[PDB]
């Protein structure tokens, strides 16, 4: 009755890989504004998988950058979840 | 039985890398509105019911180091283990205020093999980092 | 305006570096277990709740035999990227 | 509003590529049991709705050709896009029955930018073959 030694990981990143990540100026982090939002609204109700996609879509949406340097203007970001969880994971109840 | 359990005496610990400033020979810069981010982080986390610890301009083997000893501790009565990573990055690789060092290093504690009393519970790593060099113009 | 690496996903038999393995005789352990979930609840559950259930089965179902030491009784765990942005149901 | 819009004339289009028999080139042995499995997953699709076809032992510019061709159909009245890979693979390539390709070339074509008939639809790919020659040993 063996579990893979890899199994039950989940990753959440901030972007995907060869991206760049993004941050408003004065403010945080993009990935992590709406990852708290998300989890201060429902990180009690939500299973994790459901918490991230909506992450995913916040960040993709909500967000997009502003520059005098043509070349880091009007960017977009998405982030990435990776997962090797075997049960939905609920925070509570 | 589609779902963890999570009936354990406590929902686990969270560990959160907050790295702000790096030494100038890594070549990276201060990371503005990171403590900001720790700080919503924490009180998220911590309103979940994890236990939250936040460690603060790590070296590299500082993030090793206390990665490899949270492994080592007793998650029997734990349901789950959290860790949060922010800081500066490159594809498949995150920097300590003193260089880089692999991702997957830093996770493979945490594997079943090595960190038995979390085995078939969920190990969640956020990790909020530049992955390398691209920007994604967007469209419509 | 939408990222153009969004709403991708991709459900991987195996975790980045690893084997993927196949019972003698009868197909790949990924897609036994896809199949028999997609044919159960591939019109009533998420993607995500699929997939996991089918990360689950594989996890668990399977473990390979041989008679070199150094192939047997090994195990596998698939592995899911999602870029998706709302959730997937596969109807209505 | 959390959920992909499915109210469009079709599912939309599955593609499988079945590769079993390989140039002797490549040094890989034959994918037993991959008609079999390729049979169940075309029955599954067909089941959820997806408009099935399979092609068999695809060289790599035929799997290129197949996934740039489909990216440039009109899936205006479709509501996703799927591709199922059997095969032969290591690290982030897959194997044509003439050599390897990489898996995010395949991918790409159906980027936001690049297939604008998908944009905001999911673009689903389901990957069976190896990732390198690691074995998981297990525990407990």
């Amino acid at each position: 009755y063996k579990i893979p030694v890899e199994a039950d990981f989940l990753f959440a990143y901030s972007t995907v890989p060869g991206y760049y990540s993004w941050r408003s100026p004065g403010r945080g982090e993009w990935f992590v504004q709406a990852l708290c939002s998300i989890l201060e609204e429902h990180g009690k109700d939500l299973e994790i998988m459901q918490i991230l996609t909506r992450v995913n879509d916040r960040v993709a949406r909500h967000f997009e950058s502003q520059s005098d340097d043509p070349h880091f203007h009007e960017k977009k970001q998405i982030p990435c979840v990776v997962s090797m969880l075997t049960k939905e994971l609920y925070f509570s109840q | 039985t589609y779902q963890y359990n999570m009936n354990f005496e406590k929902l686990g610990k969270c560990i959160i890398i907050n790295n702000k400033n790096f030494d100038k020979v890594t070549g990276m810069g201060v990371r503005n509105g990171t403590d900001k981010d720790a700080e919503a982080l924490f009180k998220c986390f911590r309103s979940l019911g994890f236990d939250v610890i936040v460690y603060n301009d790590c070296s590299c083997a500082k993030m090793q180091d206390l990665l490899k000893k949270a492994s080592e501790e007793d998650h029997t009565n734990a349901a789950c283990f959290a860790c949060i990573l922010l800081s500066h990055g490159e594809e498949n690789v995150i920097y300590g205020k003193d260089g880089v060092t692999p991702i997957k290093d830093l996770t493979a504690h945490f594997r079943g093999d090595r960190c038995k009393t979390l085995l078939e519970k969920p190990k969640l790593f956020f990790i909020q980092a530049c992955r390398g060099t691209e920007l994604d113009d967007g469209i419509q």
